[PDB]
RNA sequence: AGCUAGUUGGUGGGGUAAUGGCCCACCAAGGCGACGACGGGUAGCCGGUCUGAGAGGAUGGCCGGCCACAGGGGCACUGAGACACGGGCCCCACUCCUACGGGAGGCAGCAGUUAGGAAUCUUCCGCAAUGGGCGCAAGCCUGACGGAGCGACGCCGCUUGGAGGAAGAAGCCCUUCGGGGUGUAAACUCCUGAACCCGGGACGAAACCCCCGACGAGGGGACUGACGGUACCGGGGUAAUAGCGCCGGCCAACUCCGUGCCAGCAGCCGCGGUAAUACGGAGGGCGCGAGCGUUACCCGGAUUCACUGGGCGUAAAGGGCGUGUAGGCGGCCUGGGGCGUCCCAUGUGAAAGACCACGGCUCAACCGUGGGGGAGCGUGGGAUACGCUCAGGCUAGACG
């Protein structure tokens, strides 16, 4: 437009939408689990994905993805949220970190380790 | 700190000679001389087209490995160079050279850069009358550097000196071959050095 | 690893849902939204409510299976 | 009260003091009126201490008061010197 | 300097008090464009001499009231009812703007 | 409204350059005349004069071009590649001695109305004065 | 979208160090507002910080300024100064004692407990330095401060060896069975000598005091150490922690086996339903490296809120048009004013940083010294082309 218009009104600033209500911009959040269940992905992909319905110390009821290949998660398991969309699962926004709390290191991982929070094999 | 471990492998990866063993990298043995190909399995695989980032990256790696440095340090040096007035590529190079280990190497107090660094570390080199033990020492021009007095007596250094007896010492430096001494005179230039570098590429890589 | 605890149980097809997600009244007991295998999708194999299909069921939560065998 | 005092800047073990003119009720690091000189305890430099004399004299005249160390420093660098 | 300001008498509806309109022109901090920016002021005048429509010199002063911090130095131009009227019309419109 | 005059003049010039008629007609101002003079000095136009169209004073513009060009797109080589009025009326910009913008690194020019008449970039620098950034030419 | 009744202005008084609707008595009936009032939400604010080519944008941790609040609220007193952080009173909320009548409290001081929470530190030594405050002084106080403790929390520095050493051991992996890879890597030779132990050992600290000099200037003397037997130097002296990410494209780096749209990976495209350079493993490689990756959050890339620097026939997007208010914007000539605007001088722009130079801690980070710049704002002077303004005219706009 014309600078006069700008002067009159101003530019409507990019109010940055939050991708994550982990509240506060809380870089993690620990919480307890409603139900450990399993979900169908979408139109492109098909695989029984291991999810957890999670209640948080923020106060929200959000679903969360569990990593690895063999989990050890119950229900009143104390869990730690990572945050970060998986693409496939809808309504799903937060990962869980395996390695601390009631999510321990996935055994039989020796390559991709830290991301899954599993300790080192003492080499011979 | 150090890279440490397998060296001539880096040279192989680069494809242009390093002289990073010194001798050995001088004898028919750097693997560059006898073996001239990428390391690991696909060492003999028909060359992938290097993406334009990749070439730059490779060049940077070459350069960084040449003087034997941590990458953070290198980055800092680059930043400093950029901050300074002049030709960044040339000035940066000069500054890099102006590190103590490099100086030691180029004056031939040790025959390899790693070796030079080691020597610097243990309490061997003496800056204007006092020992310094840090590879990242920035030696400003017109500066006098010696071998230590009670460390004056070691055989290796003598041998190295002898090797540097007869042949030329880089234009910006000069050495005393008897009193175990050496001057760093001028802050080295682009044309003053025969490096395998193309510093422009490195600079470009850094920009991002 | 590939942790195999998968229960290979048969069942009569109950309710035809979208996406080829067939409620299958199993020989085990309760019906779940068990969907169709990728193999079946590839070969173009139509299931109707009236077949005894094999559903490969998970022990974590018996709510979702997988129709593997053609009828 | 208006005080002429050293202020610590610098580092741990490696101290550095500014001969400064400031207020009584101020932070030892605080917004002083006027930087008048400098002194390093470590004697590390040949030009370790230096004051500007004229300004110091002026401050004294108004009625600024030196604390002890500051006073000593002034004496050393010649301000209380009379001729 | 006891700050010196140019502006017009928009209102006398008061004992001794004059209302002044300083149209200070300023640049915008961003878009370059210069804006006629108006601020109202209230000046003490110990005479009632200054009438509805006069441009006057307003001086930074010690306060006499809850926002009334200027004496009138002097008259500049008497009787420019144009700039008066604009303001009045704007004020009138303000009543029309609501609801 | 023929609203800004200078801008209008510039536009006319640009149009002329685009469609290659060695002369154009624009209404008459002192400001305009001064600008034209500056342009002439610099070399962007062969000259000008001021004649009459309908009992109204008018400034003719004797344009300039570079040599008739080779190959495809014959179009005589253009000397005024581009023109732009920066201090657009209402959006009025003001620059100082440390704010004269080095236009094309030196191969076009800016035009700066100053206290010291109507004048150019180098001149401004010499005289150490600032003013209004009416226009940019390259 | 209207708000306002001590609310706006007045006279007097009171109160105050001092103006004042701060408050009161009485009179007037205004005032502000779409140039964004009141209301809501949000929020300490800045020097700054990070980013960014810059303009900007976001941020305001520490460090310095200034405000504000010391359970919540409200108020005074005293004093030069508070409406008073470790001073008072009173109500409410809470924890402590109670012989039930009543009091005690306030760590948002250091240290820690407790809670929340992903997450944050030693119930540390010292008055030695500097500052504080009292005191003639000695001195006394000081969780200001100085330091140590813990944490790869961030940045920087250094170690985890180097010189040899096969046209190439084993180990392990592919194979087109020749061979290649790992890899000069190893082993082994030589040397060095971080760690480590012994020998010393600070600089930081010379004053305040004392005497000669008048209790001045000046001169001599003494005492003074938490850090810390630390740093550092002298001698010896051991080859002495490597990890994590990724490896389809972006994007640096590929093969084999396992697995079969399953298990899984994912930042996006998307990979996987039997030869997966995308999944699990194994080598190889690549990236950095005592760290690297994940997550949060900000800027960048987004010239994707566009002032620099975007658009609106069909992509999001011209309102249905008219009249018209504020507003914005404006023809040609001549003169004045000089508000904008420019210029020159200065005053300011505290320090720290950011920038240059130099110096110091064995380099660097860190830190010092000196300079320079600095948007903006104030004052003095000028300039008048350009906007503005006032005056006069002009007919090309407009109207008749
Ligand atoms: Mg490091
Ligand atoms: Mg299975
Ligand atoms: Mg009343
Ligand atoms: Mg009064
Ligand atoms: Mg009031
Ligand atoms: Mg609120
Ligand atoms: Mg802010
Ligand atoms: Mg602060
Ligand atoms: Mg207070
Ligand atoms: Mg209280
Ligand atoms: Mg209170
Ligand atoms: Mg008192
Ligand atoms: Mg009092
Ligand atoms: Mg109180
Ligand atoms: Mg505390
Ligand atoms: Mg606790
Ligand atoms: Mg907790
Ligand atoms: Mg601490
Ligand atoms: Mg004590
Ligand atoms: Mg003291
Ligand atoms: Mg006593
Ligand atoms: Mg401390
Ligand atoms: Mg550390
Ligand atoms: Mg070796
Ligand atoms: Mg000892
Ligand atoms: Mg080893
Ligand atoms: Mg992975
Ligand atoms: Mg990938
Ligand atoms: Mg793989
Ligand atoms: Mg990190
Ligand atoms: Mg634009
Ligand atoms: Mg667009
Ligand atoms: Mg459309
Ligand atoms: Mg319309
Ligand atoms: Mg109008
Ligand atoms: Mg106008
Ligand atoms: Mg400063
Ligand atoms: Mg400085
Ligand atoms: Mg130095
Ligand atoms: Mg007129
Ligand atoms: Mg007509």
């Amino acid at each position: 437009p014309t600078i006069n218009q700008l002067v009159r009104k101003g530019r409507e600033k990019v109010r940055k939408k939050s991708k994550v209500p982990a509240l506060k911009g809380a870089p993690f959040r620990r919480g307890v689990c409603t139900v450990v269940r399993t979900v169908t992905p979408k139109k492109p992909n098909s695989a029984l994905r291991k999810v957890a319905k999670v209640r948080l110390t923020s106060g929200y009821e959000v679903t969360a993805y569990i990593p690895g290949e063999g989990h050890n998660l119950q229900e009143h398991s104390v869990v730690l949220i990572r945050g970060g969309r998986v693409k496939d699962l809808p309504g799903v926004r937060y990962h869980i970190v395996r390695g601390v709390y009631d999510a321990a290191g996935v055994k039989d991982r020796k390559k991709s380790r830290s991301k899954y929070g599993t300790k080192k094999p003492k080499e011979a | 700190g150090r890279y440490i471990g397998p060296v001539c492998r880096l040279c192989r990866r680069e494809g242009v000679k390093l002289y990073l063993k010194g001798e050995r990298c001088y004898s028919p043995k750097c693997a560059m001389e006898r073996r001239p190909y990428p390391p690991g399995q696909h060492g003999q695989k028909r060359a992938r087209r290097p993406s334009d980032y990749a070439v730059r990256l490779r060049e940077k790696q070459k350069l960084r490995r040449i003087y034997g440095i941590s990458e953070r340090q290198f980055r800092n040096l680059f930043e400093e160079a950029s901050k300074k007035k002049g030709v960044t590529g040339s000035v940066f190079l000069g500054l890099l050279e102006s590190r103590l280990d490099n100086v030691v190497y180029r004056l031939g107090f040790a025959v390899s850069r790693r070796q030079a660094r080691q020597l610097v570390r243990h309490g061997h080199i003496t800056v204007n009358g006092r020992r310094v033990d840090l590879p990242s020492y920035r030696v400003r021009p017109g500066d006098e550097i010696a071998v230590a007095e009670k460390s004056r007596n070691l055989e290796l250094i003598r041998q190295n000196l002898e090797a540097m007896k007869g042949r030329k010492v880089g234009p910006w430096l000069s050495l005393d071959v008897e009193g175990m001494k050496g001057k760093f005179l001028r802050l080295p230039d682009r044309e003053d050095l025969a490096l395998p570098v193309n510093e422009q590429l490195v600079i470009e890589f850094y920009s991002r | 690893a590939k942790e195999k605890d998968t229960i290979r149980t048969e069942g009569v097809v109950t309710e035809a849902l979208p996406n080829a997600t067939f409620r299958v009244k199993l020989d085990s007991g309760p019906e779940i939204l068990a969907y169709i295998s990728g193999k079946m999708r590839m070969h173009y194999i139509r299931i109707l409510p009236g077949d005894r299909v094999v559903v490969e069921i998970t022990p974590y939560d018996p709510t979702r299976g997988r129709i593997v065998y053609r009828k | 009260m208006v005080k002429i005092r050293l202020a610590r800047f610098g580092s741990k073990h490696n101290p550095h003091y500014r001969i400064v003119v400031t207020d009584a009720r101020r932070k030892r690091d605080g917004k002083y009126i006027e930087k008048i000189g400098y002194y390093d305890p470590r004697k590390t430099t040949p030009d370790w201490l230096k004051v500007d004399v004229e300004r110091a004299r002026y401050w004294l005249s108004v009625g600024a008061q030196p604390t002890d160390t500051a006073r000593r420093l002034l004496r050393q660098a010649g301000v209380f010197r009379q001729e | 300097p006891k700050k010196v300001l140019t502006g017009v008498v928009v209102s006398d509806k008061m004992q001794k008090t004059v209302t002044v309109l300083v149209e200070r022109q300023f640049p915008h901090p961003l878009y370059g464009k210069v804006i006629k920016r108006s601020k109202k002021y209230l000046a003490h005048d110990p005479e009632e001499k200054y009438k509805l429509g006069d441009v006057v010199e307003i001086i930074e002063s010690r306060p006499i009231s809850k926002r009334k911090r200027f004496r009138v130095l002097r008259l500049v131009e008497s009787g420019r009812m144009d700039l008066v009227e604009k303001y009045l019309i704007r004020r009138q419109n303000y009543e029309s703007l609501s609801k | 409204m023929l609203t800004d005059p200078i801008a209008d003049m510039l536009t006319r010039i640009r149009n002329a350059t685009r469609v290659y008629k060695e002369s154009t007609d624009v209404p008459a101002s002192r400001f305009k005349e001064e600008i034209l003079r500056i342009l002439a000095r610099e070399g962007f136009i062969k000259g000008y004069e001021r004649v009459d169209v309908d009992g109204k004073p008018y400034l003719r513009v004797y344009l300039k071009y570079g040599p008739r060009r080779q190959g495809p797109d014959p179009r005589p080589e253009q000397v005024i590649h581009h023109i732009r009025r920066i201090s657009k009326p209402g959006r009025r910009v003001y620059v100082g001695v440390k704010e004269i913008p080095r236009v094309r690194r030196g191969l076009g020019i800016a035009i700066l109305s100053t206290s010291k008449g109507v004048l150019t970039d180098r001149e401004a620098r010499k005289l150490g004065v600032g003013g209004e950034l009416i226009c940019e030419v390259w």
